[PDB]
């Protein structure tokens, strides 16, 4: 059959891609909804969404790595699907210029309080895992 | 319909070559994955190695243990698979069996390369490797005794020794015994030669008189012994 | 042997067995069961998430789990008693195929006997002859599964012997032969040599000097 | 005798939804590409997940200089190419991952410095270019 | 088929009320959409309001110029859509047309609440709005000259001044005369009252001794003035 | 008047002619053309992305771009010399609907011909009677469209002017009024007074004072 082998690489590709589209397809509707709902009121929404997603795949290093053997697939589209479709690093970055555009205090407070915030989420996540079953 | 034959097998020394040839019918063999699996006697199956189809570029993949010794091939036109087997170990003995080889993969659970497997197996064809010429048997007698007897049945026998390549055919009394008689497969040697027995269960009344004769013989080397039994 | 198996393992008529495969490989790929009488072409018998090809009963039916496998027989029949191969890939990704070691099934369709054994020494021919071989012949034992074993004055001699594998009788009981091969002066100069039958535990032996 | 306003409401919606499903559909396969092909090539700093922020810095910033000084347009595409390609082409999450690998201290803190300030530069590119080129 | 009648306009002081009503038939009328439109006289369309359906609550919306004025209702069981104007401007003379509201929105290009557009429409319901009472005209001759004769062809007529209200019909001779004949649609003054003319032309050569008589009439204050024209001095 | 029409447009018989509407609420939401003669009620003729209902002739057909809807007639007819409104929200997404300003669409199915005008003084009667109107009538033109100024010794008069709209007359063409009224004591102690008529450009005016 016109080259076994690709054919079914081929086909295992377009799994982990399927995989993938959904992941991130609902990924990035809930970061959608957070953003619009939550944008108008150091914008939140794409703050909320950011933290979360630290969260989850921080919750999932430590699982994906104590925890494997499960799938592959499942991984794939939690990790690079979902959690970088709630993620951004754009929306973040616009409003950063449009604080600074408009003249340097907040637009200082939105680098540190997304950086360190999305990483103590990290932390919460392993923690929380290694911690749960130590 | 789907039929597969091997041909070519039998007697070589260590370091020699030989030829096995697979006769496939019945179906689209231009295009069927072939793989050969052989099985050492009183071993397991092992895949030796697998030609792959017309979309691969006629790719062969073999066994570790066979890799540079062994080369695969075929003639879609003869539609046959040739195994060549070149500076030959006494490991390779056993029966070669080539079989057309369906290739699997799920679309959802899968991982390439998919899995193969064996739907259509040929007989076997029988290769042997090992230095030991051809030589007749010594035949020994296994005299009965009280060790032997059972109360109302003894047992006697004939240990045919020594002896290559198989087989020996052994009978009692020029046939004439059958009920009592059991022959056994033989075992075989670090010598490379083999040795089996036979025996014969009968009246321990019988002993000492009654004319007991095992009839050993052994084409191969056109031998044949004739012996008595008697306590 | 990537792939895994228990060497023999048995079923009563009409019950159900399962033989169970293991290695790395089976994780990430499928597996192909396959029959094996002695003399006659391996069989097909399943592969896959779930495929059994025309032909084979209903009764067989693979499954996969983690990193085993295993062929179910349902409904154990005389014509069963085989050897059963798995086969998969030897590592995950690989173009090469592997089998397994391979179970022997005895489908228990005959009452369990007790191995009765016979013990020849040399014969003052094969004395003459400057060999001595000693003749060890079991009959009449169910199952067809047994251990041998040779001793000198009570020690081990793990050198010198070969065994027969069991064969069908007339009785449908089963019976195999074991040769101990000594030199002469190792048979004189010894008081005793004894065969040692261990059949389902028992250990008949018997004993010639 | 469902509202027609209603009716109306979650109809427009779903295809502002359509709109994000495809865009970032399209986003996110970009960056797994870039990262499953181009992980592998510096633990220290990965380069996959930082070439997706970089790319989508500079996407995002053509167009904030672009969909607000050029309109006529729709919010559909505004959408799907911002909080969707933008979005899935781009992560905070597995960027997050690796500074912790080196952390359980030097490549940690410049996995930090040169994300950020890199995938700030490329809105600064993008914005540049943008409002220069059609000033 | 479909159809849609008005009724219930008329004459109305400012500061009064009055209630137009529009019988439908035709078509499912428990479910429309239902919007009135007015014209004022030598003007456009106006949208006055629209009464949602049953799946909005029977909502209704108001023109920004008639809201907290105006009330919008319906019967399905008698079929019909209620107009209440209430203390009355008079912007809001003018016809009064109800018209069947289909919905639309495309799925693609929509922008919500969609828009409404109107099928069918009723014929009007003229809701006039003056202070003015009832008043017969003033009729006053129109006289030919040399600045009205044409060679051979002389125009003469007569001036309905000030009347209230619409309509005045002037003939001429008793309806003698079609040929020349031309009575203008009437022009309403800041008075509140209107006024036409009436014009017949005629030979040039009949000035002087045949007889030009116009015949107004006013039914609604039941006036008839009939008056002669001749040449001035 | 959120949705801006151009108030007027002709076009000769068999061509073709677009009416234009303009607004902010059009860029967001569709419009609908409705006809509407006098007397006549309104007839829907399209609407939203491409509905023609059914009936109203292939040749009327919708456009919508940028901030602009149009009404394509795609070969005039006599029958189409009509009034048109478009109709769409006033803003961007609310339920009110509203309409245009509405174009007089004419037809031009006949040959132009030049105003002639008649103009009459008072009546000595009227002036008995304590009031004082001039009256001129304009006659005998096409199309039907004019213009009417009132001077007092070549002055602009803009208070007492009263005009009406052209009819059809008998030969099919159009025919106006105009009435200006004034106290005799103003009619008495002005040396003229003149009614100018504008009819495409040309400038016909005559004249009357205190025989």
């Amino acid at each position: 059959l016109w080259n076994w082998f690709d054919i079914t690489n081929w086909l295992w590709y377009i799994k982990s891609l399927f995989a993938v589209i959904i992941g991130g397809s609902v990924g990035c509707t809930l970061r959608w909804l957070l953003s619009t709902k939550f944008n108008s009121l150091l914008p939140p929404g794409t703050l909320v969404v950011n933290l979360l997603a630290g969260l989850i795949i921080g919750t999932m290093l430590a699982y994906f790595l104590r925890q494997p053997h499960l799938d592959p697939f499942w991984k794939l589209m939690i990790t690079t699907g979902l959690c970088g479709g709630l993620s951004t690093f754009s929306t973040f970055s616009v409003e950063v210029f449009a604080l600074l555009q408009a003249g340097y205090i907040w637009a200082l407070t939105s680098v540190l309080v997304h950086v360190i915030g999305s990483l103590i989420m990290t932390a919460l996540g392993f923690f929380i895992i290694t911690i749960l079953f130590a | 319909e789907v039929r597969l034959v091997e041909s070519g097998g039998g007697l070589v020394k260590p370091g020699g070559s030989l030829r096995l040839s697979c006769s496939a019918s019945g179906f689209d063999f231009d295009n069927a994955w072939m793989t050969w699996v052989r099985q050492p006697p009183g071993k397991g199956l092992e895949w030796v190695g697998r030609i792959t189809g017309p979309g691969e570029g006629w790719s062969v993949d073999y066994a570790e243990s066979v890799k540079g010794r062994f080369t695969i091939s075929r003639d879609n036109t003869k539609n046959t698979l040739y195994l060549e087997m070149n500076n030959v170990r006494t490991e390779d003995t056993g029966y070669y069996f080539c079989a057309r080889t369906g290739k699997y993969y799920d679309f959802w659970s899968g991982y390439p390369p998919g899995e193969e497997y064996f739907q259509d197996w040929g007989q076997g064809t029988l290769v042997i490797v090992s230095s030991a010429s051809t030589k007749g048997p010594s035949v020994f007698p296994l005299a009965p005794s009280s060790k032997s007897t059972s109360g109302g049945t003894a047992a006697l026998g004939c240990l045919v020794k020594d002896y290559f390549p198989e087989p020996v055919t052994v009978s009692w009394n020029s046939g004439a015994l059958t009920s009592g008689v059991h022959t056994f497969p033989a075992v075989l040697q670090s010598s490379g030669l083999y040795s089996l027995s036979s025996v014969v269960t009968v009246p321990s009344s019988s002993l000492g008189t009654q004319t007991y004769i095992c009839n050993v013989n052994h084409k191969p080397s056109n031998t044949k012994v004739d012996k008595k039994v008697e306590p | 042997s990537e792939l895994t198996q228990d060497p023999a393992v048995s079923v009563a008529l009409k019950q159900t067995v399962t033989i169970t495969c293991r290695g790395d490989s089976l994780r990430s790929h499928y597996a192909s069961w396959y029959q094996k009488k002695p003399g006659q072409a391996p069989v097909l018998l399943f592969y896959g998430k779930n495929n059994r090809p025309s032909g084979i009963p209903d009764r067989f039916s693979g499954s996969a789990s983690g990193n085993r496998a295993s062929l179910t027989i349902t409904g154990a029949q005389a014509e069963d008693e085989a050897d059963y191969y798995c086969s998969s890939r030897d590592k995950s990704g690989s173009r090469l195929s592997v089998f397994g070691g391979g179970t022997k099934l005895t489908v228990l369709s005959q009452p369990k006997a007790a191995p009765s054994v016979t013990l020849f020494p040399p014969s003052s021919e094969e004395l003459q002859a400057n060999k001595a071989t000693l003749v060890c012949l079991i009959s009449d034992f169910y199952p067809g599964a047994v251990t041998v074993a040779w001793k000198a004055d009570s020690s081990p001699v793990k050198a010198g012997v070969e065994t027969t594998t069991p064969s069908k009788q007339s009785n449908n009981k089963y019976a195999a032969s074991s040769y101990l091969s000594l030199t002469p002066e190792q048979w004189k100069s010894h008081r005793s040599y004894s065969c040692q039958v261990t059949h389902e535990g028992s250990t008949v032996e018997k004993t010639v000097a």
